[PDB]
């Protein structure tokens, strides 16, 4: 049945339990933003801080 | 091999935390003749090197 | 530097890596901080010579297993002795030998200047002379040795109990607060008050044995050990068991 | 400033001059205690 | 395969030429020097370790 | 623009302190770059 | 490592009855007779006991 | 295929069992530092500057 609505749904959905597994690679540690960062002193250029 | 040198047995555990490397002492038992000609030999092992 | 503010202690961003007036907001440099690199988040014979002679300190610190600090202290020693150059005339080994040995003692860990010989080839009377002149040299000075900076390393090299090696400390200690052994050295006292220790428990180690790893003769051990006899049952812990009753210690 | 033995999980008051180190059993890797400060936590 | 035994065999000898070169070489100085050479003292421990 | 004369290396120019800077390493002790272990070499031999 | 307080799927209390599903086992029980037994209709919730893995027993083996 | 955002192999995970601790992790990043007296002139020790 459809949650928004309750209507049930017109074709039958594929339901079970499957063994799913969560990976190491979360969102959180890949999430990076750059924005007028600490440049290097000797090229002048971009770099981690 | 602590600081003032006692020896003492090194659990994996405590490498991994200590950062150390499990290794065992290794000896070999060395046998020395010499001759001087002068139809004497000394034959002096060192058991344990 | 803010223009408006002279003389302003400008506070260091990590953002961009610059600083800015504590009071203004004004940037004052672009982004010259570095905040990475700042904040964690054909051989001279001089340096062939400190070179064989820093091989030579890790060579015999690894014979006795002593931890790199020591070596890292050692080198440290034989750099301001060698430039320095009050003992060019002695050999870089010899040098090396006294500098491992003050190194020791600066660590709070000593050897006993048999156990430095032991580990090089330079005997235990060379190493003496150039252990006094690399004190002038560098001006410092190393704590008088106990009789309680040896009993780890000779009760754990003599496979004797904990209970044994506090007892052994205990005695040597209090003898010499007793003032039992005057002018005796410590290592004479460390090893005599072991054999006490030693001859009172399950684990009896022989004057052979204990002189062997302790480095002092037999004879010399005799000699200390019969100064502290006649006091056996005040110089052994209070809270100790005696496998061998005190009065039946051995009398020589 | 407390420090647990990993050993024999004794808690011993250590100064920063002073070794780190066991009092009575000598090991020689140590615990620091549990802050004494309170920290919430959402039962989320 | 080459596991890690085979593999440290592979290691150890290499090292273990190294020890008795090494001791060859300390011997010689002191033959030629005339004075015998104390065994214990001739052998490399960081070698192998 | 060129002449076969400036080829050789009568005067020798030497970078200025931005192109090698003097990097701080292990506290104060300022570490010099290999430029400047060079042009230290260059001049010592030079004033020789 | 320990039994969850609620099925996953619907909510459903099942913090409770990993020691009596234990029990039922121990009395000869087969599983599905043992979440029966227990009130665990939904397969959702029999899930939550038949692939339990209790790991905090070992982790006890550990002395603090 | 419910709203679409399960599309070109992404996933529609129900929050209430999220909230419930599902798939609920740990993550442990274990940070080592040592004092080093290398070197008479500087000797770093550990204490709140
Ligand atoms: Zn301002
Ligand atoms: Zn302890
Ligand atoms: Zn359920």
């Amino acid at each position: 049945y459809n949650g928004f609505t309750g209507r049930k749904i017109t074709s039958q959905i594929f339901i079970g339990p499957t063994y799913y597994q969560r990976l190491k690679h979360m969102v959180d540690d890949k999430i990076h933003s750059r924005a007028r960062g600490p440049i290097q002193i000797l090229n002048r250029q971009p770099m981690e801080g | 091999w602590e600081r003032d040198g006692a020896p003492s047995p090194m659990m994996p555990n405590e490498a991994r935390l200590r950062n150390l490397t499990y290794s065992a002492p290794l000896y070999v038992d060395i046998t020395k003749t010499v001759i001087k000609e002068g139809e004497e030999q000394l034959q002096t092992q060192h058991q344990k090197t | 530097t803010c223009p408006n503010h002279p003389d302003a202690i400008l506070v260091e961003d990590y953002r961009a890596g610059d600083m800015i007036c504590p009071e203004c907001g004004l940037v004052v440099g672009d982004r010259v901080i570095d905040v990475g690199s700042e904040w964690r988040t054909t051989m001279s014979s001089s340096d062939r010579a400190m070179m064989n002679a820093f091989k030579e300190i890790t060579t015999m610190a690894d014979r006795i297993n002593l931890p790199r600090n020591i070596v890292d202290r050692t080198n440290n020693l034989f750099k301001q002795v060698y430039e320095q150059k009050s003992l060019k005339g002695r050999a870089n080994d010899a040098i090396a030998s006294a500098c491992l040995y003050i190194a020791c003692r600066q660590e709070g860990v000593p050897r006993t200047f048999k156990e430095i010989c032991a580990v090089s080839r330079i005997s235990k009377k060379e190493i003496g002379r150039c252990f006094k002149l690399i004190l002038k040299a560098l001006e410092t000075s190393v704590d008088l040795i106990t009789t309680g900076d040896f009993m780890s390393r000779f009760c754990s090299n003599l496979c004797l109990p904990k209970q044994v090696q506090m007892a052994a400390t205990h005695i040597a200690r209090k003898a010499v607060e007793l003032d039992l052994v005057p002018g005796r050295s410590p290592i004479s006292v460390a090893a005599a008050a072991i054999y006490m220790a030693s001859q009172a428990s399950a684990e009896k180690r022989t004057q052979k044995e204990i002189g062997d790893i302790a480095g002092v003769a037999d004879v010399t051990i005799r000699q200390s050990y019969r100064l502290i006899y006649p006091r056996a049952p005040d110089l052994f812990p209070t809270d100790f068991k005696f496998d061998t009753p005190v009065d039946k210690l051995p009398q020589l | 400033m407390i420090y647990i033995c990993g050993e024999c999980h004794t808690e011993n008051e250590i100064k920063s001059r002073d070794p780190i180190r066991c009092r009575e059993c000598g090991y020689r890797i140590m615990y620091k205690k549990r802050t004494k400060r309170l920290v919430v936590f959402d039962a989320r | 395969l080459d596991l890690a035994g085979p593999l440290l065999a592979f290691l150890f000898r290499g090292m273990f030429k190294n020890l008795l070169k090494e001791v060859r070489i300390y011997a010689q100085k002191f033959i030629d020097r005339g004075k015998d050479f104390n065994l214990e003292l001739a052998i490399k421990t960081r070698i192998i370790s | 623009y060129a002449r076969p004369e400036w080829m050789i290396v009568t005067v020798l120019p030497v970078p200025p302190l931005s192109v090698r800077p003097a990097v701080v390493m292990q506290g104060s002790a300022r570490n010099q770059d290999d430029l400047t272990h060079k042009l230290a070499d260059i001049v010592k031999i030079n004033n020789q | 490592m320990i039994i969850p307080v609620r099925c996953f799927t619907c909510g459903k209390i099942v913090g409770n009855k990993w020691e009596a599903y234990l029990g039922l086992l121990q009395a000869e029980y087969t599983e599905g007779d043992a979440l029966d037994a227990l009130g665990l209709k939904r397969y959702c919730c029999r899930r939550m006991l038949l692939a339990h893995v209790d790991l905090i027993e070992k982790l006890l083996n550990y002395a603090p | 295929s419910y709203t679409g955002y399960n599309q070109e192999d992404s996933v529609i995970m129900n929050r209430s069992a999220v909230d419930r601790g599902f798939f609920r992790s740990v993550f442990y990043r274990s940070y080592k530092e040592q004092e080093s007296k290398k070197g008479f002139d500087q000797e770093e020790v550990f204490e709140k500057p």
